[PDB]
């Protein structure tokens, strides 16, 4: 008896991709890409910093401009992502047989 | 058939140093 | 104060600064072991 068809009313929407950019918290998180990172024994992120000054009058107990050097270890860790097939669908994707 | 292969050398300064005071963190290389 | 945002698309990247300079020749004088190696930085750029 089955009859079936596909009302164009709506869709539903199986899960949806998300973005991270798009979300709030990529704000806190500038983003680059490593082509290779796995291969680094270790590293680190070196910048300066100065340290700022306010003028004085009167006879110059002491001061004079500084630097810093900071630099601080990458953490590195991983995502993993399980994914499977059966033979079934091998061959279909795969081609002709011998 | 010889192989030839440029010395390296390695060495760090820090010239600005000398133009200023600083006190960078000792793991770091500047 | 307000609702759509604007936020940056692509990533940021990275360039190599630096390297160790490691080259070699099969035996041309013996300066072209020197003018080789700015061949060899002239790619980087």
């Amino acid at each position: 008896d089955v009859e079936f068809d596909a009302l164009l009313g709506s869709y539903c929407n199986t899960l949806s991709l998300v973005r991270f950019l798009e979300l709030g918290l990529s704000v806190a998180c500038v983003c680059t890409k490593f082509p290779e990172l796995a291969y680094m024994n270790e590293g680190r992120v070196q910048f300066e910093v100065h340290q700022p000054l306010i003028a004085r009058d009167g006879p110059h107990p002491v001061e004079q401009p500084v630097h810093n050097y900071m630099t601080k270890v990458i953490d590195r860790r991983a995502l993993n992502a399980a994914f499977s097939l059966a033979t079934e669908a091998i061959a279909l994707l795969t081609g002709e047989a011998l | 058939g010889s192989i030839l292969s440029t010395i390296e050398v390695a060495s760090h300064r820090r010239l600005f140093d000398f133009f200023a005071r600083v006190r960078s963190d000792e793991n770091s290389l500047y | 104060e307000d609702t759509e945002a604007d936020v940056p698309v692509t990533y940021g990247e990275m360039v190599l600064n630096g390297a160790n300079l490691v080259t070699a020749l099969v035996m041309r004088s013996l300066d072209d072991v020197g003018r080789h190696l700015l061949e060899m930085q002239e790619e980087q750029l």
